[PDB]
């Protein structure tokens, strides 16, 4: 009974996924790298702060 | 006609596959190949939070980066002051089978739920001085797997009934229901702007949802087994998922496909939790093996290990300022690492 | 939430008496309790303190050994035995609840007060001026000074601002020198520099007139200021 | 995309023979213990047989023991069910399921509520 | 010479082995706080007792080596003897407490402990060490320096007064009661487990036999030493030297094995090592 | 004041110690079974949209909390993990010679699961009266679903339970042997299966659980008190 609807409910969803705008993976990697580079020194785990500033002494 | 619709579904799947493969002009590994390695990073246990009688199932940091709530399956939430290890609050739960907990970004409420299929909201600022159940949201037909506050009045939940939901806490009824997953929704992560959220749902697929419209923007596949953990990348354009197939995977929303995979041949156990450091360079993942691993999210080589838990590492979370990472285990301890 | 005191009245010097206080509408067992006196025409002065669980008890040096503070949590009551009452003991006694944990606001709720009449090293807090003339709609500032720096090594600055209107018990305005209490309008703001402090009211509204009191919670003996009077 | 595609089936005479195959993609076929499950008309899914990662351990349901034999080709990523002496009771849709996890000994994969790691299945009909 | 040389060599070997085992027990119970069960609290107390016994071993052995008289200060001999006796009684009573605790754990697995709850286990230990001290108090009057020939032993005051006999009998309690408990309760445990468990029953038998072997000669030798002062008792005097030698070696053997019999069997303790 | 905060923490810890006592002295059980099993009636005989039900009973002054999943989907591989610390799993199976193979598979998965691999199983071969009736009628044959039953004969050591036909004895002991073979195939001894022939009417059921818990706890004490 409902199988026809569910499948259609799926199909249309797939359509809404097929027609989305996409960017090249090179650009995505470039932005991720740029974000990591911009905020490197702002990351305590990446760049351990001196003990004078660490609250978990 | 059922068969006709199946053919259409297969054709659309192939179209999506081709469309996203055309965009795969390069790989994150290739582009990051020249970036300086993070080096071996060593984290030490600055605090050990003791007091839970049973295994800890979830923990969440407060937005101030000092208070954190943890849930254990003895039927108790504890609000800890992580700086001093003081127990700010102890909240007894009506159902001991809690599987998730959340801290309101304002700090006024916490949330928790589990096998009771209910999301209980606790008010931490009662004039009576005691923590009280302000509301309990019912309507999920499966155990509550995750819950995250959008606001003092709005909470988004996921359950084993395969659906997510957005609630209006004041009225206590589902403002929106998010459907499309075919397995238990095991985790969800809210985007920094809280306009979108991703969910990993025991069908090897992650899904991106827009809260206002209430439907799936994108579906990401590539995991081979159930997804237990999902976390948004700090800039909101990517996210990372950990799964039972013993690998983490970084997907990019705009490229609409997998960008990286973090796996080592010596790791043959599932991944229970994942989180990013503030800059997003480190991806911290807890494992069924009793130790967490810190991955270089850009190069995908193991940057470090957090060993020190005697049982399954169940929950993991980095503070909003990035000063420390808390890991809660089935040995009933939370450890702050720095 | 309600705190109602009783047991006052007139007593002869050198006698003994029992102030009692019934608490309602809140988890009395989880709140520490203070007794704070006010002379018939002078400022606040802290008397005694009993912690939640009764594990810690403190008395003011002026009454140490003479007063005894106790609590009956099952009956939700706070008692103060007094003996060898002197002339200086005449005052209105307020009971004040206070809960301590990260981010809490102690001294938030005050009792209605009970009057007691007797028949005929500490940190000193000084408020710049006892009186200031004001009119509705203007902006006013109140200054406070302390012998020691109320700034602690952990970063907290333990200064509290209370307002007592005529005929009413004091109500908490500011706790820890920069945090507004529950229900306090945004008009009030607190700031300072560890040793000197300022409370600013912007566009003074009616009923803001009264005596503003400073208090320090840095060390065991809690001390109030002389008070600064704002009148129309 | 984890996907399992069953092939083979159709109509067969009672007492005949029939080989079901399943091609598996989207996961490393070697690590997972594989299963054959089936659903008869007007009945729930029932576990038919299973084969371990390397094929060393095999198991069948009692009604099938000796008649069907399960096999796996890790190199070809394929799972086979060679059925001999078909009975009218064997009329059913046969699905190829797998373990939810890549190294566990146990399974939770006969569930009706859309188990994620089984194929669409193939009809097997036995009638004279 | 060779006899006492062999005794001394065996005693140093037992010294190193027992010191290592006892220190291992304390360090494991301390570092791995997950192992701070009631049994391990008892075993840490007993490890401390045995460690003190071993640390007193050298000044005890000098009385056999005998190359110099007891030139050491008076009131140091009494402190030494008191420490040795107190730790002996503490070890014996902690063994008895472990026997009772194991009996309740195995023969009544689900019964809730009323008289001694987990928190009160510490209390029990403190009572043990209390009695061990009280029962060891009379040593201060019993043993002293007697003589070029200074020697530490029960004072002739004690011998002629008969307090040596009474205290022999008193210390006999710390053999009779422990033996009675470790026999009755461990026989009951073996009975319940016998109805695999065979290794557990065998190790219980080993524990009981080790206790008997080490402590029966100890009290027999003390009684013989008490009776050796009787007139014309040259047979008792002759046998007393050898009995005391064997009791010496067996006393320190008990101190050395106690950390073995009670900890190595537990694999979870073995993993912690 | 930081000291007042520390005092509040200490009071919280005191309450947590009280809760620890209560938590340790209570025994938690997970009740599992299929639709046809009479686990609901077993729950109903244990007297003295929710996704979990708790039944708390008491035997000889020891408290048991027994948990039965309510509104949950049939995919259990995730919520079952929540029960890796219970003292026992009461697995109820209907003797219906056919759901028996499905129950065997359920038991096998519960037995070999990584997180349940140290939990003992109390196995209730429920509905023994129905099994006796079905065997005596002769209309349904176990050999149809378990051909190995053609070769089975009752072991000599088997308890006869007098007043009982040899045929029903053979059937019931074969059914028990299936589950016991699954349980012993692991070859580890980390946990034990305690089979019982029960009917939902049985007033002995509670006692059975108690006598099994006594054993399970005993097996823990053997390790906790350095006896193995
Ligand atoms: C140190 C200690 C407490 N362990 C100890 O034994 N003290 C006894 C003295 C003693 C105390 N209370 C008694 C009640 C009755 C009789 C005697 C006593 C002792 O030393 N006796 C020695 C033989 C001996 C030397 N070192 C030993 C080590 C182990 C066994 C025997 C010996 N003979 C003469 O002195």
């Amino acid at each position: 009974t409902a199988s026809i609807a569910q499948a259609r409910k799926l199909v249309e969803q797939l359509k809404m996924e097929a027609n989305i705008d996409r960017i090249k993976v090179s650009k995505a990697a470039a932005d991720l790298m740029a974000y990591c580079e911009a905020h490197a020194k702002e990351d305590p785990l990446l760049t351990p702060v001196p003990a004078s500033e660490n609250p978990f002494r | 006609e059922l068969d006709q619709l199946r053919q259409e579904a297969e054709q659309l799947k192939n179209q999506i596959r081709d469309a996203r493969k055309a965009c795969a002009d390069a790989t994150l590994s290739q582009i990051t190949n020249n970036i300086d390695p993070v080096g071996r990073i060593q984290m030490r246990t600055r605090r050990t939070l003791r007091g839970h009688l049973a295994k800890i199932y979830a923990m969440h940091w407060g937005t101030d980066s000092r208070l954190l709530v943890s849930a254990s399956q003895d039927g108790k939430l504890i609000i800890w002051d992580s700086y001093t290890t003081n127990k700010v609050h102890a909240i007894p739960l009506r159902s001991s089978w809690v599987m998730t907990c959340a801290y309101a970004p304002s700090g006024n409420y916490v949330a928790c739920g589990g096998l009771d299929n209910i999301c209980s909201i606790y008010n931490l600022k009662t004039r009576e001085g005691n923590v009280r159940v302000s509301r309990e949201l019912a309507g999920h037909t499966g155990y509550l797997s995750c819950c995250r506050f959008l606001d003092d009045n709005q909470i988004v939940t996921s359950s084993g009934d395969t659906t997510c939901a957005l609630w209006d806490i004041e009225t206590g009824q589902q403002t929106t229901t998010f459907t499309g997953h075919t397995g238990d929704v095991m985790s969800l992560s809210l985007a920094p702007d809280t306009r979108l959220f991703v969910s990993g749902a025991c069908d090897a697929s992650a899904k991106l949802w827009d809260v206002r419209e209430g439907m799936c923007r994108q579906t990401f596949t590539g995991h081979e087994s159930d997804i237990n953990a999902i976390c948004f990348f700090p800039n909101g354009n990517a996210f990372a998922t950990g799964s039972d197939d013993a690998t983490c995977r970084l997907f990019d929303l705009r490229a609409d496909q997998e960008l990286m995979t973090y796996s080592h041949d010596n790791i043959i156990c599932g991944i229970t939790s994942v989180s990013f450091s503030k800059s997003g360079r480190l991806l911290l993942a807890g494992y069924d093996d009793f130790n967490c691993n810190v991955w270089d999210a850009l190069k995908a080589d193991r940057a470090g290990v957090l060993a020190g838990h005697d049982n399954r590492v169940s929950c993991l979370g980095v503070t909003d300022d990035g000063m420390a990472v808390a890991t809660g285990s089935w040995d009933s301890f939370l450890k702050i690492w720095n | 939430v309600q705190l109602v005191e009783s047991g006052g009245g007139l007593v002869q010097p050198g006698g003994s008496r029992k102030l009692s206080c019934s608490a309602s509408g809140f988890a009395f067992s989880s709140f520490g309790m203070h007794w704070v006196r006010q002379a018939p025409e002078k400022g606040l002065e802290w008397v005694a303190y009993i912690s939640s669980g009764s594990g810690t008890i403190y008395y003011a040096d002026t009454v140490k050994g003479r007063f005894t503070i106790s609590r009956d949590d099952p009956k939700n009551t706070l008692f103060l035995q007094m003996t060898s009452l002197r002339s200086e003991d005449t005052a209105m006694y307020y009971c004040v609840r206070s809960i301590y944990y990260y981010g809490s606001s102690p001294f938030d709720f005050w009792g209605q007060g009970t009057t007691l009449t007797v028949s005929a090293a500490d940190i000193v807090m000084t408020q710049a001026t006892s009186s200031v003339p004001v009119t509705p709609g203007e902006s006013v500032s109140i200054s406070c000074r302390s012998s020691k720096s109320l700034l602690h090594s952990n970063g907290n600055t333990y200064l509290y601002w209370f307002l007592q209107r005529p005929g009413q018990s004091p109500q908490l305005l500011i706790y820890r020198m920069s945090n507004l209490a529950s229900g306090v309008p945004d008009r009030f703001s607190g700031s300072g520099s560890g040793t000197a402090f300022t409370l600013t009211i912007s566009r003074l509204e009616a009923e803001d007139v009264g005596v503003y009191y400073c208090m320090q919670h840095l060390e065991y003996p809690l001390t109030f200021g002389a008070g600064t009077k704002l009148e129309l | 995309q984890v996907q399992l595609q069953e092939s083979g089936g159709g109509l067969v005479q009672p007492g005949g023979s029939l080989r079901l195959s399943c091609a598996a993609s989207g996961f490393t076929f070697s690590n997972y213990k594989m299963n054959w499950v089936r659903q008869a008309p007007g009945k729930g899914l029932e576990w038919v047989s299973d084969i371990s990662q390397s094929g060393a351990s095999i198991s069948y349901t009692g009604s099938v023991k000796g008649r069907f034999t399960i096999s796996r080709d890790n190199a070809k990523n394929t799972l086979y069910l060679q059925m001999n002496s078909l009975k009218p009771e064997d009329t059913a849709v046969y699905y190829c399921a797998r373990c939810p996890a890549p190294f566990t000994r146990d399974c939770f994969d006969v569930t009706s509520t859309t188990y994620a790691y089984r194929g669409q299945g193939t009809q097997v009909t036995v009638s004279s | 010479a060779p006899l006492l040389a062999g005794v001394t060599a065996t005693c140093v070997a037992l010294f190193v082995v027992g010191i290592a085992g006892n220190l291992l027990t304390m360090l494991v119970v301390s570092r791995f706080r997950e192992l701070r069960t009631t049994t391990n609290l008892y075993l840490s107390s007993m490890a401390f007792s045995d460690l003190l016994i071993f640390l007193c071993m050298p000044l005890d052995l000098v009385r056999l080596w005998q190359y110099r008289p007891w030139n050491f200060g008076d009131l140091l001999c009494k402190l030494f003897q008191f420490v040795s006796e107190s730790c002996t009684y503490a070890t014996v009573l902690t063994i008895t407490a472990l026997s009772v605790e194991r009996y309740f754990a195995i023969c009544f697995p689900l019964r809730a402990k009323v008289v001694v709850t987990k928190g009160r286990v510490k209390l029990v230990i403190f009572v043990i060490w209390a009695v061990a001290f009280c029962s060891a108090g009379p040593i201060f009057v019993l043993v002293g320096v007697e003589h070029d020939t200074n020697e530490c032993r029960p004072t002739e005051f004690a011998v002629r007064s008969g307090l040596l006999t009474v205290m022999v009998w008193v210390s006999s309690i710390f053999f009779f009661l422990p033996v009675f408990c470790l026999t009755v309760l461990y026989s009951l445990i073996g009975r319940k487990l016998w109805r695999n468990h065979k290794q557990t029953v065998k190790m219980l038998a080993v524990v009981v036999f080790a206790f008997i072997l080490c402590w029966l000669p100890f009290h027999v030798g003390r009684y013989l030493f008490s009776k050796s002062f009787e007139p014309g008792s040259l047979e008792i005097a002759q046998i007393s030297q050898y009995c005391n030698l064997v009791s010496f070696v067996l006393f320190y053997l008990s101190a050395a094995i106690n950390p073995i019999l009670y900890n190595i069997m537990s694999k979870k303790y073995r993993v912690a090592v | 004041e930081d000291k007042a905060a520390v005092e509040r923490s200490k009071m919280i810890e005191k309450q947590l110690q009280k809760d620890k006592q209560v938590y340790r002295r209570t025994l938690r059980l997970l009740l599992l079974g299929a639709d046809n099993s009479g686990k609901s009636t077993i729950v109903k005989q244990m007297r003295i949209t929710s996704g979990i039900f708790e039944t708390k009973f008491q035997v000889d002054k020891v408290n048991f909390h027994m948990f039965d999943v309510g509104a949950q989907r049939d995919e259990r591989r995730k919520w079952i993990q929540c029960f890796n610390d219970v003292t026992a799993i009461i697995f109820v199976v209907d003797s219906s010679d056919n759901r028996l193979q499905e129950a065997l598979n359920d038991f096998k998965s519960i037995w070999n699961n990584r997180w349940l691999r140290t939990i003992s199983v109390i196995l209730f071969l429920n509905k023994q009266d129905l099994l006796a009736e079905k065997v005596l009628a002769g209309k349904s044959k176990i050999e149809d679903y378990f051909p190995e039953f053609a070769r089975y004969t009752t072991p000599e050591d088997a308890t006869p339970e007098p007043g009982e036909d040899p045929r029903v004895t053979r059937a019931k002991y074969f059914i028990r042997k299936e589950f016991v073979d699954i349980s012993t195939a692991s070859g580890d001894g980390r946990h034990i299966c305690y089979p019982h022939f029960t009917c939902s009417v049985d007033t002995e059921n509670a006692r059975r659980i108690f006598n099994d818990c006594k054993d399970i706890i005993l097996q823990m004490n053997l390790r906790e008190y350095n006896l193995v």
